């Protein structure tokens, strides 16, 4: 199970940015995709998750007005393996949005903690400058 | 859901549907073979349940301890992260061993119950 | 960051190390579960504990967690140099997102 | 006594002989003979499958949680058990038999859900 | 450590009771040729079900060992339990009571039917 993210990008204030998250080695529809942000002045913060199966989303109020999540239709490899990708777009970037962005695979089906991240991508940097 | 409708669901989720799935000249010759075949498979499974003492129940607990070599997974890893199809592959080389252990435990249980009754 | 943790916890190698996590009683820990992560700087994190009681798959037996109404904590048995990293607690429920605390650093004496 | 010797007896009296009829349900031309042998087996198993579905397997007499609907019959127990044969009884409820069977199956399904807890 | 199928046949009846599951399992598992195979498959089913038909009637179904309420008749055998359980094979025992096998079976069936009749009445009184 592996996740791969779009590389670092420099943006002007007010610009939107889209970050891809390609996945492989596990069934894409079986687990939630969690977007997590880290900023030096805030520490790690949850940005919300999207189910690849239903398209259902759960975002923090902090990001509900700025962040849009979508996923690709999965393409099967084996009966228990598939590939696909998640995307997130952040609208109206602020300097406070600078930091490291991570894509992570959900832990399990039908548990009490289904959406919690288990496998993480390396993460990539977002920078904002005049 | 329906017959095998739970197959893609987790093992724990599937447990609610067991009740549903518990159910179920040339051409005439093939139908005869089809009828015999259907009977053999029904009885094959019932034969094992009757020996195990599990007959009449969809879910039957036994006294055989789980061996970690059959699987080292925790219950949450098994019941909530797997389908029954995936699980069947993991224990495919141990399934017959487990069946024999269930049978041995049943015979010892009944022998002990007989002895308890003899003392009363 | 309503949850708070000690800025750091120190101990010698082979020593038990305990990290507290607390917050408002509406947040921790009644009707809530706590997860615990390693989060080295510049790197993706590793998850150690789920439901404040169980080790995640692939996690060594030396790690364990404990829960109470007022607070929760992570204990590291047999401290090793590999464990000298930043840790975070997180509050969660099945119907809500992750809330990360202030975090703490584990320091090896010697 | 004997096979079906109780058929003309009262339903209550007949119940003493249930084992008499429960036994002997089992036991080119080679095909014809096999079809009959398979048929005897299928009918035996058909009834046994229903008992397994109803939770009544292994019992000659099995109580259920399904209430009697007075529209099926308004006759008293004394009238039914002591003044009727089973042959007559089946005729009176011949049009409700499939309904009753479905209700028993539904009741078992609810019981299984409770036993799981 | 199993003796294998019928490996207990030469053992005493008490020892043989350890291996009942070995025998119970494989009762179902163990063109000119095509018809003979079909006949073999049907026959094995009839054989298996014949014994199960009796057990279901006796209330013994689902059990390897089933105690009943029918008293032993000394005319069937005058042997003590040690003379039977520790000194005989099941093969020898079946011959000793071969003329009474059907008699015993009918008595078990009668006792089961009366038992269930009584169990119903006990519930009706509650
Ligand atoms: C195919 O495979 C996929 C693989 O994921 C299967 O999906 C998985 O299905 C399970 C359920 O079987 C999900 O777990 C449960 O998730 C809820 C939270 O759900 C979030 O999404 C909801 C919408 O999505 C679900 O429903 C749609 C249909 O409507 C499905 O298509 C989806 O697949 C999902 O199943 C959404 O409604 C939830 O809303 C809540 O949160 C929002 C946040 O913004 C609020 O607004 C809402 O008001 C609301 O609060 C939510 O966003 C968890 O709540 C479940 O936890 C309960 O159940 C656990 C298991 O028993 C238990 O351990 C927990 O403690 C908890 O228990 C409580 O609820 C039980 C159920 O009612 C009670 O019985 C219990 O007593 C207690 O009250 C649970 O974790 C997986 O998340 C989902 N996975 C993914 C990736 O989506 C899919 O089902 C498979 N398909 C088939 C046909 O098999
Ligand atoms: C085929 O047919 C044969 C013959 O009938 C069957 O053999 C019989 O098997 C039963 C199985 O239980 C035997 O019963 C037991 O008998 C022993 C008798 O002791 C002798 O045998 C021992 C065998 O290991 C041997 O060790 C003994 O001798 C040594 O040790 C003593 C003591 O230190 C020493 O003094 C000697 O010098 C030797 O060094 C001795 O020769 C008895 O000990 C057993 O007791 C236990 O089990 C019973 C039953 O559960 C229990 O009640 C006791 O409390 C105790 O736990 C047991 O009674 C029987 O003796 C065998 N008969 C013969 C003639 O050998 C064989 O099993 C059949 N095969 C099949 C496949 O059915
Ligand atoms: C839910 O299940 C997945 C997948 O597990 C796989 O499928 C299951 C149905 C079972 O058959 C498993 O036996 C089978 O592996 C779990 O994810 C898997 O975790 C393992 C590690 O425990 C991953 O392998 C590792 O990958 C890392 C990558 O850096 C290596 O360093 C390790 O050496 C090791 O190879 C594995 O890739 C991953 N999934 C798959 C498809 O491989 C998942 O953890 C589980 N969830 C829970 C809560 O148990
Ligand atoms: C064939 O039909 C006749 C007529 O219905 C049956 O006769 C009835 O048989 C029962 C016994 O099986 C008799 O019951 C007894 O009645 C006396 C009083 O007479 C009572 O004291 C006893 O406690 C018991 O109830 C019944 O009287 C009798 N009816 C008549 C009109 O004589 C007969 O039994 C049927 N045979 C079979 C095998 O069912
Ligand atoms: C598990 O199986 C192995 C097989 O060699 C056996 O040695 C071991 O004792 C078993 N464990 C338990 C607890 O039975
Ligand atoms: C079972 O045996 C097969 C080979 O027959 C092997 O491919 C498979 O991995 C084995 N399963 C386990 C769990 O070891
Ligand atoms: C014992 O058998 C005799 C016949 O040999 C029979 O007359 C007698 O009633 C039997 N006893 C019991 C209790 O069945
Ligand atoms: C069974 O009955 C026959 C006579 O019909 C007799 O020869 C034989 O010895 C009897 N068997 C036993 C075990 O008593």
């Amino acid at each position: 199970g592996q996740l791969v993210q779009s590389g670092a990008e420099l943006k002007k204030p007010g610009a939107s940015v889209k970050i891809s998250c390609k996945t492989s080695g596990y069934r894409f529809n079986f687990y939630h995709i969690n977007w997590i942000r880290q900023t030096a002045g805030r520490g790690p913060e949850w940005m919300g998750w999207i189910s690849p199966y239903s398209g259902d989303k759960n975002l923090a109020p902090a990001f509900q007005d700025r962040v849009i999540m979508t996923t690709d239709t999965e393409v099967p490899v084996t009966s228990f393996t598939s590939t696909g990708a998640a995307y997130m777009e952040i609208r109206n970037l602020k300097f406070d949005d600078t930091g490291t962005y991570f894509c992570a695979k959900g832990l399990l089906r039908d548990g009490s903690s289904t959406w919690l991240p288990y496998l993480w991508g390396q993460g990539t940097l977002l920078t904002v400058s005049s | 859901l329906g017959f095998l409708g739970a197959a893609g669901s987790t093992m724990g989720a599937a447990s609610i549907t067991l009740t549903v799935q518990a159910r179920q000249t040339h051409w005439g010759i093939k139908q005869l073979q089809a009828r015999v075949l259907a009977v053999e498979h029904y009885l094959r499974d019932q034969q094992l349940l009757g020996i195990w003492g599990c007959s009449g129940k969809l879910i039957c607990c036994t006294n055989v301890p789980w061996n970690s070599s059959w699987s080292n997974k925790s219950l949450d890893e098994i019941w909530n992260n797997m389908t029954w199809l995936q699980w069947d592959k993991e224990i495919n080389n141990y399934t017959q061993l487990i069946y024999r252990l269930i049978e041995e435990s049943q015979n010892q249980q009944e022998k002990n119950e007989k002895e308890l009754l003899e003392l009363d | 960051s309503v949850l708070t943790q000690s800025a750091s916890v120190s101990g010698s190698l082979g020593q038990s190390v305990t990290i507290s996590c607390t917050g408002p009683n509406s947040v921790c820990c009644s009707h809530k579960s706590i997860s615990w992560y390693q989060w080295p700087p510049g790197r993706a994190p590793t998850l150690i504990i789920y439901e404040d009681n169980e080790r995640a798959p692939g996690i060594s037996p030396r790690f364990s967690g404990y829960k109470s109404y007022w607070s929760a904590y992570l204990t590291i048995s047999d401290l090793r140099p590999e464990d000298e990293t930043t840790y975070y607690c997180c509050s969660y429920t099945h119907n809500s997102g992750c809330v990360f605390g202030t975090g703490t650093k584990v320091s090896v004496l010697g």
